[PDB]
RNA sequence: UUCAAAUGAGAACUUUGAAGACUGAAGUGGGGAAAGGUUCCACGUCAACAGCAGUUGGACGUGGGUUAGUCGAUCCUAAGA
């Protein structure tokens, strides 16, 4: 799964922050959950979707 | 066969000439050569107590003669490459001279 | 030394972390010509040479 | 003694119904590690065929290292072919290199 | 069984070195179990684990 | 083979009423 | 670590390697929503920072483990 | 061997799981259909609910005569595919929340704790006293009730394939529990069914059972079982803990595949008077199957990120079990006390809670209920400790999965027999073959399950019962009878459905069927069944 | 150096007990500086290495472990740069 830039790009900067602190909050989870299973695929997509979002915000 | 005797051992001119880190060791040995020779058994397992009684006086003060007790049992074990072996216990005695060997009976 | 420097301790921070054989999903890959880790460390072989 | 032993009673348990024939009750770990505990070696290779598979190929690369009696992968010494203090002897009447 | 880091465990709770410290070769798998220094006081408290005593160095005759 | 003669078993074999209870709550 | 947390109320977090103490306690109660009594700092072998953070007596790391996950 | 203390310890126990179970029907009805209740109750909480009112109960039988005695089976709500295993402490209902925040709403009910209209909910509960063991598990149904009855009632019956799974388990339990009655006096066997002068055998068992299946169009859920019980043995934790001896029949996917081709349990035996039997059937509904599939199970772990299916369930298991043969010195003091507790219950599965000294309730208290949760958070600081060493396992949350043939033919395993799950926890799971035939083991099987995209999740519908095979001078009516300890007519009544599949009457079996329940309806020259009756409590 | 038991397929060499000795406080004890860099400790474990052996290891595999207002650096200046 993950974020898409044209779907980011219609939002506001409030809707970005929030998108990107629950995004911080779920891959903290996923790093907590690492510990028990070392072979998690969600962490990957979570890291690509915080990239795309804070890329969207800077542009 | 089972059986029990006691007999007197002259360490003393089996350890003549020995060298003197060696003479423990060397009595060691000749017990159990001479509880193979008197119970044909290749099998010789020594008391701890007999081991305190050879080394008593150091490595090289080893006694002139000692009262062992020698004991032909049956190796009880599936896996024994010999049904017989023999167990040699020290016999405290107030001298080990002057004595002939014996037959303990069993009980 | 006890009494280090932090650079030092980065250093072997990092040699410390290269120190293991090769994971042996590593072995399964399709072409894979590495059998073995030939840069291998240890304390008492190669020194790090600071 | 005897109020002692007969206080001494042993009476069998459930525990010892269901378990006392019994082990393990667990895989055990090739490294001997714990429920949570991370295996470098083998975490990638989920099923033990391809584990018994990747350690027979690393068995078999083993062995030229080993005819050669290397410590292990860490060990690269490298002998250099002719050694000059070996092979530079011309002592005169004076003083040599060696004792 | 390998009862060196009992042992040394054992020498470290009781206060004395290791040549002061007896463990029972008959409890062998219980001082086995034992990995840590809470299990190796209750083996001294038990009495599978004994201190012995210092070797005298009498001074009747100085 | 044994392992493709029972795929190809597999593949062949492959190729009113009744009501309980009524009108109250148990 | 776990044994820490109920030996002294001590939670045990890796944090960053730029970060001190003021920061690992900040972020420690802003996140956790819980008074820090003090932080204790090493850097690991391996090159990460590790925090030892103890919690006040009105405050139980046994809750915020749970909360966690970890437990 | 049957005694009368033996059977007496048998008979409380079965009349305490019935006691039980008749408490946590009028808890659903009053929460969901009676509604007299302000608040609904939470599955939790009727778990929680039942483990307390089971001990309460048990406290005042056999009180120092008898070394062991406590809960077998920690109350277990199964719902829809939930298969077995479901048993939430009160401490994970926010962690469920959080787990399946942006899932589908499929396991919705199980998610919430908070019960449908149209769920098949599976409650399980099992009392043990000195290790004579009764276990009772019964499907109900819950309803929408209609506004306009003057009094309570469903405005309609239940249709389709969860009413298909019900009445396939209704009927093979009740056809099971008069063919085993039948042994006692195997001259009433029915001629069509079997051998006149012949016993009863695992064979007979499994084409029964297997016949009802098929003519409801239903699976039997590869864990179901009809199986002798002794002493401290009895399936507790089947899967789990290896057994020296097995006396029954299961069913399992190899199972599945050697009917589609037509210490290991086999069905070459002969049921014998003076025996226990447990009998428990789950039967998953294949209505929504439009080609010849495999029944199988599916473990449910507390990872989120290990996928992006949005239609899983993440959960963790709430009971678990002590491997006694397994053990290791811990380095907390609350781990150490902890299993200083679990030690005391015994061999059997055991909830968290059930370690607690507030537990169970004198007076149902919020203060009681935090003292509670207290206790359990240092509990779960234990429980990780102790769980890292293998001392004490989880029993797994499964569900029901179907996986078409096609699909399973098509693909490709390069290992073969050879392939085994080497991360399992568990040994038994772990070196498992589901397909013998084709050779296909368990984690090629997931893995397939896993790759389908049509691979559905199965309703499940649950019967087991409790049974004694009492011989002449056993019994009290000086002839042999089947004392049923668990279920019946009066605990495990059936709920209204309506299920166009039935049983086809020109067959022998169905004959056979017919004929044993016509002489269980027979009281004066067939069998003789005496149920279990609960007790009042005020 | 010796005896018995345990472990193991296999024990002169591993572990525990039983003995005999030795370092003899300018130690074969207990800590540090330079240097090394995980060798510390636990679990697993023997192909290679430990010039015999090996079930043992500073070896191989997987992990755990170093917490400071008060101990140091940090501040000062020396020869000097
Ligand atoms: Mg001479
Ligand atoms: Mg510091
Ligand atoms: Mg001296
Ligand atoms: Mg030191
Ligand atoms: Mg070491
Ligand atoms: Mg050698
Ligand atoms: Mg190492």
């Amino acid at each position: 799964a993950g974020v898409k830039a044209y779907e980011l790009r219609t939002k506001s900067k409030e809707q970005l922050a929030s998108q990107l602190v629950d995004l911080k909050k779920e891959l903290a989870e996923l790093k907590v959950q690492k510990l028990s299973r070392p072979s998690l695929p969600k962490i990957k997509t979570v890291r690509k979707s915080i990239a795309c979002v804070l890329t969207v915000i800077n542009e | 066969d089972v059986v029990t005797r006691e007999y007197t051992i002259n360490l003393h001119k089996r350890l003549h000439g020995v060298s003197f880190k060696k003479r423990a060791p060397r009595a060691v040995k000749e017990i159990k050569k001479f509880a193979k020779l008197h119970m044909g058994t290749d099998d010789v397992r020594l008391a701890p107590e007999l081991n305190q009684a050879i080394w008593k006086r150091g490595v090289k003060g080893v006694e002139y003669r000692l009262r062992l007790r020698i004991s032909r049992k049956r190796n009880e074990e599936e896996d024994a490459k010999n049904p017989l072996f023999s167990y040699v216990e020290p016999v405290l005695v107030a001298s080990a001279k002057g004595l002939q060997t014996v037959v303990v009976e069993e009980d | 030394a006890a009494q280090k420097s932090f650079r030092i301790k980065q250093k072997m921070a990092k040699a410390k972390k290269q120190n293991r054989p090769l994971p042996q999903w590593i072995r399964l890959r399709t072409n894979n010509t590495i059998r073995y880790n030939a840069k291998r460390r240890n304390w008492r072989r190669t020194k790090m040479n600071i | 003694q005897n109020r002692a032993a007969r206080k001494n009673r042993y009476v069998e348990r459930g525990s010892d119904v269901v378990f006392g024939d019994q082990d393990a009750l667990t895989a055990s770990t090739e490294n001997g590690v714990k429920l949570r505990q991370t295996d470098r070696l083998l975490d990638g290779v989920a099923d033990g065929s391809m584990r018994s598979k990747a350690d027979r190929m690393a068995k078999m690369e083993r062995r030229e290292r080993n005819r050669h009696a290397k410590q292990g992968e860490s060990d690269r010494h490298n002998a250099v072919s002719l050694s000059k203090h070996l092979f530079s002897g011309k002592r005169g009447v004076g003083k040599t290199d060696f004792r | 069984a390998n009862l060196r880091t009992q042992k040394r465990l054992a020498a470290s709770v009781v206060g004395v070195g290791k040549r002061k410290v007896w463990l029972d070769p008959n409890e062998t798998s219980e001082i086995a179990q034992a990995n840590s220094r809470n299990a190796i006081r209750k083996l001294v408290k038990n009495g599978t684990i004994v201190k012995k005593a210092v070797t005298v160095h009498s001074k009747s005759r100085t | 083979s044994s392992l493709t003669l029972v795929k190809e078993a597999l593949w062949s074999v492959i190729d009113q009423g009744t009501t309980l209870g009524g009108p109250f709550f148990p | 670590a776990m044994k820490k947390v109920e030996d002294g109320n001590i939670l045990v977090f890796q944090v960053s390697m730029k970060a001190n103490k003021y920061q690992i306690k900040k972020a420690v109660k802003e996140l956790y929503e819980v008074d820090v009594l003090k932080v204790n700092t090493l850097v690991r072998p391996n090159g990460t920072k590790k925090a030892y953070v103890r919690l006040t007596a009105d405050y139980d790391a046994l809750d915020i483990a749970n909360r966690i996950g970890y437990i | 061997i049957l005694q009368e203390s033996v059977l007496n310890k048998y008979r409380t126990a079965g009349q305490i799981a019935q006691t039980a179970l008749k408490y946590v029907t009028s808890l659903i009805n009053d929460s969901y259909h009676s509604k007299t209740t302000q608040r609904q109750l939470t599955v939790p909480e009727l778990c929680l609910l039942t483990d307390s009112f089971i001990l309460t109960r048990l406290e005042q039988y056999y009180k120092n005569k008898v070394n062991e005695r406590g809960i077998a089976i920690p109350t277990t709500i199964d719902i829809d595919q939930i298969s077995g295993g479901w048993c939430p402490e009160i401490d994970d209902t926010q962690n469920l929340l959080n787990w399946n925040k942006g899932k589908d709403s499929t396991f919705a009910s199980s998610v919430t704790g908070t019960l449908r209209p149209g769920d098949l909910v599976k409650i399980t509960l099992g009392v043990h006293i000195d290790g004579y063991t009764s276990e009772v598990s019964h499907t109900m149904v819950i309803y929408p009730v209609d506004e306009t009855k003057p009094i309570l009632q469903p405005t309609g019956p239940l249709l389709g394939g969860k009413a298909d799974a019900v009445a396939a388990a209704h009927i093979a339990m009740e056809t099971v529990v008069a063919l085993l009655a039948c042994a006692l006096t195997p001259e009433k066997l029915p001629a069509s069914l079997g051998g006149t002068s012949s016993g009863i055998t695992g064979q007979l068992i499994r084409t029964i059972v297997d016949t009802i299946a098929r003519s409801y169009n239903c699976g039997v859920v590869p864990g179901s079982r009809v199986r002798r019980i002794r002493r401290f043995l009895a399936g507790q934790n089947e899967g789990i803990v290896a057994e020296r001896e097995y006396k029954g029949v299961v069913w399992t996917e190899s199972h599945q595949e050697a009917d589609l081709l037509s210490a290991i349990p086999s069905d070459d035996f002969v049921v014998q008077s003076g025996e226990v039997y447990l009998i428990d059937l789950k039967m998953a509904s294949l209505e929504h199957c439009t080609k010849k599939g495999l029944v199988t199970l599916e473990t449910v772990d507390s990872y989120t990120g290990k996928s992006h299916k949005a239609g899983e369930l993440i959960a963790r298991p709430g009971a678990y079990v002590r491997d006694f043969a397994q053990t290791h010195i811990l380095k907390l003091k609350t781990s150490r006390q902890l299993l200083t507790k679990i030690d005391k219950q015994g061999v059997y599965p055991f909830k968290l809670s059930h370690l607690s000294s507030n537990f169970p309730f004198v007076h149902e208290n919020e203060e009681e209920l935090q003292s509670l949760k207290k206790d359990l958070k240092s509990f779960r600081l234990g429980m990780s400790e102790i769980s890292n060493n293998y001392l004490c396992v989880e029993s797994p949350i499964q569900i029901a999965r179907w996986v078409p043939w096609d699909h399973i033919l098509k693909a490709t395993n390069p290992n073969g027999n050879l392939s085994y799950d080497a991360t399992s926890t568990l040994t038994l799971p772990g070196h498992e073959l589901p397909l013998p035939k084709l050779g296909v083991s368990a984690i090629k099987l997931k893995s397939l399950m896993n790759s389908t995209k049509e691979s559905i999740s199965l309703p499940v519908a649950r019967e087991c019962n409790t049974i004694v095979l009492c011989d002449s001078s056993v019994s009290t009516t000086d002839r042999p009878e089947l004392l049923r300890l668990t279920g019946g007519s009066k605990t495990c009544q059936p709920s209204w459905i309506h299920s166009q599949h039935e049983l086809n009457p020109q067959d022998s079996i169905v004959q056979g069927i017919f004929q044993l329940a016509t002489l269980a309806k027979d009281k004066r020259f067939g069998l003789l069944l005496k149920e279990t009756q609960p007790m009042k409590q005020k």
